[PDB]
């Protein structure tokens, strides 16, 4: 992994130098392939206040592969699941080797101001999306606080 | 499904001169110097020869644009 992990410290450094405004990442401890990262709850989603951990772990192959990208904070999203799998098409058939742990960050924050209900890891939760957006937006806030504040 | 050699082979490459315009490769994120060797696709985005060939070893589109390489 010595291309990944030159890499890996670019991102690391862009990152420090041009900190993205509602995201933030780095290595847990001296593992350079294991990174934490927080996101902000975005203002205009039922997860505004609350902060979400996530973890990070590169491939020995990256950029040719993707990163395993998984929420640790208990979450309230159709695409979002109990083990913190993120249904993000650019995190599975649509990774490519030119895109990077911010760009992703942003995507996820995007995802968190726009669910796909259309794309349900959680059935029930885009069920209710769909059919009932107040209780959807009641339970995500009960969760956000209970979970990321 | 990536590509054989040949069909790598098949697209243009060159080398990196001394009056170029600087660009960055975008999937190893360097920016090129003089000697590297660049291959570019179909879709006129360009990597180093390195970069792009690894990626197409298993893959058929472009990092950038996401065109399939071949017709
Ligand atoms: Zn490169
Ligand atoms: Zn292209």
């Amino acid at each position: 992994g010595s291309m990944a992990l030159k890499r890996i410290h670019k991102e690391l450094n862009d990152l420090a130098r041009d900190p993205p405004a509602q995201s933030r990442a780095g290595p847990v401890g001296d593992d350079m392939f294991h990174w934490q990262a927080t996101i902000m709850g975005p203002n205009d989603s039922p997860y505004q206040g609350g902060v979400f951990f996530l973890t990070i772990h590169f491939p020995t192959d990256y950029p040719f592969k993707p990163p395993k990208v998984a929420f640790t904070t208990r979450i309230y999203h159709p695409n979002i699941n109990s083990n913190g799998s993120i249904c993000l098409d650019i995190l599975r058939s649509q990774w490519s080797p030119a895109l990077t742990i911010s760009k992703v960050l942003l995507s996820i924050s995007s995802l968190l101001s726009d669910p796909n209900p259309d794309d349900p890891l959680v059935p029930e939760i885009a069920r209710i999306y769909k059919t009932d957006r107040e209780k959807y937006n009641r339970i995500a806030r009960e969760w956000t606080q209970k979970y990321a504040m | 499904r990536g590509l054989t050699k040949e069909q790598i082979d098949n697209l243009a490459m060159r080398s990196f001169g001394e009056n170029d315009a600087l660009k960055t490769c975008s999937v190893c994120i360097t920016e090129y110097t003089e000697g590297n060797k660049l291959r570019k696709l179909p879709c006129s985005h360009e990597y180093h020869v390195h970069c792009i060939d690894r990626w197409l070893s298993e893959n058929s589109t472009c990092p950038i644009c996401r065109r399939a390489v071949l017709a």
